[PDB]
């Protein structure tokens, strides 16, 4: 369950609140009988209030709405910046980084025992948040190969396979690989090639990866509210 | 299994974590570190646990299965009912079985059947015939005067009556009980003690209580059912047992315990009068007739323990107690028994 | 005592040679010793399920189960011995009273 | 009787939960929810190994401490 | 009936066989109990399998994987080239040289008496295979008479009536008896004319002739193996 708190302002009355909240002055009395208030309801200051201080409430005081509240199908718009930064952190989950000593594991890509946990300088194990979350993810995705984790025959990337001839097909190939490779993660909403070219032996290639907006993680994280769980199982 | 602890295992895996690196030294509550231990070492400390329960119920499990000493199901109750005719029959009536009996006393519903053929001679006025409840367990310990009813339809039946409550009824045996009769037969490996033939007579499922009387050169085997009878097959079938067990070259003699059984008239008055009724009858004649079945063999009754034992079902709604038929405590010798008779109480 | 085989490939089963106290190797060699010390007690629990090996409390259980209880400072191996016994005691014979004096 | 993988796996993840809220990814493929599958997985392989000690000693237990093989 | 069986491999364990084949590792307790084994099911070398030899099993040990395998559905990009080339060697057949001596019964196509069997040098009676059959047996029915063997009054050819005039009608005849003559060979998929001319007394012409591919063969093949004749009765 959940209700609405509103405070009490300058000079306000219970008709004002009733038809700020419930759209009609009729609910004042509602209002009243609700959280149990004395004729004068709003008193101007805390001297009138220790008159009687169950009964009163004055400025500043804290009144009970009971309006069924509901953290979804709330206005994005209302949000804070930093409320919306939170939000999207617990959409995107925290992880403990494993991903530190990027040229490491860039240099021995194909390899086991590449990376491996680290500490953030507290004391305690390091974590990645957000982007750096998803960069972690979608690096051991495309770093592992698929069938070798247990529990999980799909997850990973066939790119250990496709070091073949220096040809466009081959280049189709691994395009093809790791769309299908971002594509597997279901916060990837979708990925596409940007460009690619052949210098012999090498080669080189890069995408652009759209992930969910900040809407849709909102939306996803109010309305887990219901539930409590603040978790993902995906 | 050592039977670990949670807070050594985490104190364990937390000094190791420190002892492999100096980074690490945040294992406050809230950390990450500390609470991936602490899921470890709780996962690991219910392993434990469910490991040493294991362990003892195998045990259990392998003490059943080398001995084949398979436990004691449910019982089937089982009694005689008595019938009457009008007249001394001249045709010898062939009574088949599965005929089934029933009662119209609807608060003991259950029915029951013959699993043997009778005859009934002729000049003869009554016959008694034993009877198997179709459904185990307790319900069919039903009180006495409750069958009244014969299914067979046949036209020279006057009444009838099962004269004595049933009570061989009984559920699932229990595991005191199970663990009492295993170690009976661990003292009666040795076939030629008392305590062996004791158990050689017990080992029929139906006999309920027996008592050894020793003699000089003769044994004398004093054994009764639940409801304290001794048909003649369960009495074949103690010899039987008992064949194996008896020491050679000594007589045996196997024989029904002394029944001796209690009419109880009790007349009670109640504080609350609206609550005079049936129903208070019928529960003050089953706590009676509980306790009396209840009694042991070589178990003296005892008036003021039934006292207290009728006026503990309520203190205060019953006022005072008086018996009609019982003046003095009844002294049962160790080869006797008390069950019950007719139980009848008087509300006032 | 597969917990290195079974962990996700990419992690480093050694320590590293850049640092000597690297606290990856040293967690996964935490949780490696508490794996095969639980395997080792696993595989020791065997002795307690049955009578020829058990010990102080599951030999207790053993004991009650037969009826005969343990005395004051018995050890293991004379209790147990005293229940195979007391299982095969011979009665009703000259011997066996004798014996039993 | 015994727990399984899964159940294992869920009640990890439920206490490092309540333990904390610094790690809300248990997705596949996360480095702390590979660590508690290997370990469920080590706990379960011991929960098969004490059925079948208890099995052997069911059948075999009691006879044994008779000299008989 | 038949089943896979798989060598175990260095440090490998029951759960990733069963990942590896099941497609989930809860079958590995099935694994063990179809191949009884004892708690250390893989160890580490013989020296420990020398404890226990019946219940335990070691690196380069084989298992069986009680899954109902067969050999067609099989992807023929697993299969070996000298396994390829076996396959397509048995449904091609073997058959006893005869067609030996090409220059002798190409002087005398039209007549009898003209192909005779052969030794292969060690002994045996010559054998022609894949390729080398085909090419007997299509010399054979082109150079055998339409009607003139006992038992098959359909299997030859009408070439020895067709020495007419040399005009392009007498040149349609032939190609079309030829084509129905390659044709009438079921292992023959089509045939069809390239090029042909007239030098007055002599005609001239050559013919293409596609066999049956690779991956018809061996799906042929395979799929005899439920039977085991492995042998040609068309």
């Amino acid at each position: 369950m959940r209700f609405k708190k509103h405070v009490v302002q300058h000079e306000e009355t219970m008709q004002a609140i009733a038809q700020r909240y419930y759209g009609d002055v009729s609910y004042w009395i509602d209002l009243v009988e609700h959280n149990n208030l004395k004729y004068p309801y709003l008193v101007e200051t805390d001297e009138e209030k220790m008159k009687d201080p169950e009964r009163l409430a004055s400025t500043g005081d804290t009144l009970i709405i009971p309006i069924e509240s509901d953290l979804t199908d709330v206005s994005a718009k209302e949000i804070n910046s930093r409320d919306k930064d939170v939000l999207v952190e617990l959409a995107l989950g925290r992880d403990l980084n494993i991903t530190a000593d990027e040229k490491y594991f860039n240099e021995h890509g194909t390899s086991d025992n590449i990376l491996a946990f680290s500490t953030n300088g507290n004391g305690d194990l390091d974590t990645v948040k957000g982007i750096d979350n998803m960069k972690q993810q979608l690096q051991a995705r495309l770093l592992t190969p698929r069938g070798s984790l247990m529990l999980h025959p799909n997850y990973g990337s066939d790119l250990h396979n496709l070091f073949g001839l220096n040809i466009p097909e081959q280049a189709t190939l691994i395009e093809m690989e790791v769309l299908r490779t971002l594509t597997s993660d279901n916060r990837v909403k979708s990925a596409n090639l940007i460009d690619w070219k052949i210098q012999g032996n090498v080669y080189s290639g890069q995408f652009s990866v759209e992930i969910k907006s900040v809407e849709e993680s909102i939306n996803f994280v109010l309305g887990q509210d219901e539930e409590g769980i603040f978790a993902l199982f995906e | 299994m050592k039977t670990r602890k949670l807070t050594n295992i985490l104190s364990k895996l937390i000094d190791k974590t420190m002892a492999g690196t100096s980074k690490i030294t945040d294992f406050t509550p809230g950390s990450a570190s500390r609470s991936l231990l602490e899921a470890v070492s709780l996962e690991i400390e219910q392993f434990y646990i469910l490991t040493k329960e294991n362990i003892d119920w195998g045990i259990q499990e392998g003490i059943i299965e080398a001995f084949d000493f398979q436990k004691r199901q449910s019982k089937r109750a089982y009694g005689d009912v008595t019938i009457q005719f009008y007249q001394p029959l001249d045709m010898r009536m062939y009574i088949p079985a599965g005929t089934t009996f029933t009662s119209t006393r609807q608060e003991y519903p259950q029915q029951f059947e013959t699993l043997v053929d009778y005859y009934a001679e002729p000049d003869s006025t009554e016959i008694v015939v034993e009877v198997y409840c179709k459904e185990t367990g307790v319900a069919g310990n039903v009180p006495e005067g409750t069958i009244n009813t014969i299914a067979s339809g046949s036209s020279l039946i006057r009444s009838v009556n099962n004269e004595y409550s049933f009570n061989t009824g009984t559920k699932e045996e229990s595991q005191e009980d199970f663990k009492r009769r295993f170690h009976s037969f661990v003292e009666s490996r040795g076939r030629a003690t008392n305590k062996s033939v004791r158990y050689g007579a017990l080992q029929i499922p139906d006999v309920e209580g027996v008592y050894v009387y020793e003699e000089t050169g003769h044994i004398t085997v004093f054994a009764h059912d639940r409801n304290g009878n001794l048909s003649d097959t369960l009495k074949e079938d103690i010899i039987d047992a008992l064949q194996d067990y008896r020491p050679s070259g000594i007589m045996l003699d196997v024989t029904g315990v002394e029944k001796e059984e209690v009419n109880v008239s009790a007349t009670v008055t109640i504080s609350n009068k609206s609550r005079i009724g049936d129903t208070l009858q019928k529960h003050i004649e089953s706590v009676i007739r509980s306790y009396l079945n209840n009694l042991k063999t070589s178990d003296d009754l005892i008036i003021t323990d039934l006292i207290q034992a009728i006026m503990n079902i309520d203190d205060v709604l019953i006022y005072d107690v008086s018996f009609d038929n019982l003046d003095e405590n009844i002294i049962v010798p160790p080869q006797g028994i008390i069950r019950a008779g007719e139980i009848k109480v008087e509300l006032k | 005592a597969n917990f290195l085989k079974n962990l996700h490939p990419l992690l480093r089963r050694d320590r590293n040679k850049k640092d000597n106290q690297d606290p990856n190797f040293a967690l996964i060699d935490a949780l490696n010793e508490e794996m095969n010390q639980v395997e080792k007690d696993a595989i020791e629990s065997k002795l307690q399920s049955s009578l020829k090996t058990s010990t102080s409390e599951y030999l207790d259980k053993f004991g009650d189960w037969f009826g005969v209880y343990r005395k004051t400072d018995e050890k293991d191996d004379v209790y147990r011995a005293r229940i195979i016994k007391y299982l095969l005691l011979k009665r009703g014979t000259n011997n066996a009273i004798i014996d039993a004096i």
